[PDB]
RNA sequence: AGGGCACCACCAGGAGUGGAGCCUGCGGCUUAAUUUGGAAACUCACCAGGUCCACACAAUAAGA
RNA sequence: UUGUAUUGGAAUGAGUACAAUGUAAAUACCUUAACGAGGAACAAUUGGAGGGCAAGUCUGGUGCCAGCAGCCG
């Protein structure tokens, strides 16, 4: 478990093309940081 | 407006004194930031009919008058 | 432009496969903006012509069509390598000549088999028939074939389809050819034979030439003193 | 790379065209239009201005 | 004697409940009078339909984007 430090879009390697949603994450147990991928699409409206 | 700088979340509606709260809730949202630079862009469209067809020609009606 | 550009400049990095099209070229909005633009032999014609539209504001109107350049203040155009060659070839010996005091139009851009040059006033020498003073006009030519001897260079076709109206001005130097040729001197007499047949015949006319003047007309071995050797800075024909 | 073939390639030549006046085809310009890509009407497709002309519900006729 | 759709009587517990049984006393199970099916609304979901790997040349939308994708795509 985390928590949510900024938003980001992450440029899929090529050939592909799209810009993909990814949050920075702050894990509490170790303060390690993490990025993390959000699935289906319009999801990324649920998160802050 | 004023400037927010905590992203507050946002509530809108519309007064509406017949109705037994006396407000209307149309939506919901979020303050996300103060910019300047976003330019909007008011549009129209004319319209017209094509109806005489050549190789490399068309000619257009009803569009304009003079 | 630059995706234009840039379009250009990866096809020297040589067909075509489709890959080079995606990782040749430089990402979002770039592979879909040279569609936005894209979407509206011919094309490095075509599109080619827009470096002179950033660097160079009139886009002018047509004048004229040749065998190998069209024509259109005034812009000229070769006719898929060698076209760039030609240009380039054409603007410097131009340029060179109008550093110089000879009457030829002035140069003032050059890009991409592309040439640009100062738009004449006058009008072609063929049909002069009436000019005020004809016997000054006579010298003037005459002295004109002179300076280019001096300078290294001989016109092989110094005559009225290519010359305009002292007042003159000379408008093109096809197949120019340098002093040291072996025919230097038969050509040479051409030019000065073809200059007399056209005053004889419709002006009637027969330091300086012709009368009033104590020496008549040029000759090949007389007043050529090679002053500059302009034929070493573009190698005409001969070395 | 070699090798073969052709006056829509050359060699030896002939007649030339390109320069003049005029006819004619295309592009561009102009215009109300100069339609499109063996034309005075019609042809005709272009321009200006005029006439004239479904089915399914409610009212009507022995004179619709 | 086998399919596809208008119509008719039968059968039953999920549930509720007098009672008895159960139990230290209870709750529940087993037993049982009364009550309790016609969209039997007393309405089964969770993942998939290019290949690996069972299963669509169906129909509408969209614009290399939003997205899909363990891998190849």
């Amino acid at each position: 478990k985390g928590i949510v430090l900024e938003k980001l879009g992450i440029e899929s390697k090529q050939p592909n093309s799209a810009i993909r949603k990814c949050v920075r994450v702050q894990l509490i147990k170790n303060g390690k940081k993490v990025t993390a991928f959000v699935p289906n699409d319009g999801c990324l409206n649920f998160v802050d | 407006a004023p400037v927010d700088f905590t992203q507050s979340p946002a509530i809108f509606f519309k007064p509406s004194p017949t109705d037994a709260k006396n407000i209307e809730l149309i939506g919901h949202g979020t303050f996300l930031n103060a910019d300047h630079s976003r330019i909007l862009a008011k549009r129209a469209i004319l319209t017209g009919h094509p109806f005489r067809f050549h190789k490399t020609v068309v000619t257009v009606r009803y569009m304009f008058f003079r | 432009t630059d995706d234009f550009r840039v379009l250009q400049a990866v096809e020297q990095g040589s067909v075509v496969p489709t890959p080079l099209i995606h990782q040749i070229s430089g990402s979002q909005s770039g592979t879909n903006r040279a569609i936005s633009d894209l979407a509206k032999y011919n094309g490095i014609d075509y599109l080619a012509l827009k470096t002179m539209l950033n660097r160079d504001y009139s886009v002018g109107n047509t004048i004229g069509v040749g065998k190998e350049s069209d024509i259109y203040r005034v812009m000229k155009i070769h006719r898929m390598h060698l076209s760039r060659l030609a240009a380039n070839k054409e603007y410097q010996f131009m340029s060179m000549l109008y550093s110089k005091g000879f009457k030829v139009p002035e140069p003032f851009d050059n890009s991409r088999h592309i040439v640009v040059m100062e738009l004449i006033e006058g009008y072609p020498m063929r049909r002069l028939r009436k000019h005020k003073n004809i016997p000054k006009l006579y010298s003037d030519l005459m002295c004109f074939i002179v300076d280019l001897a001096n300078s290294g260079l001989i016109h092989c076709d110094f005559n009225e389809f290519n010359i305009m109206i002292c007042g003159f001005v000379v408008i093109d130097f096809p197949q120019c050819i340098s002093i040291q040729h072996q025919d230097a001197d038969y050509y040479f007499q051409r030019d000065v034979d073809c200059i007399r047949r056209f005053f004889k015949k419709k002006l009637k006319y027969e330091e300086g030439f012709g009368d009033g003047y104590k020496y008549a007309y040029p000759d090949f071995k007389r007043d050529v003193k090679r002053t500059d050797n302009l034929d070493e800075l573009v190698q005409a024909s001969g070395f």
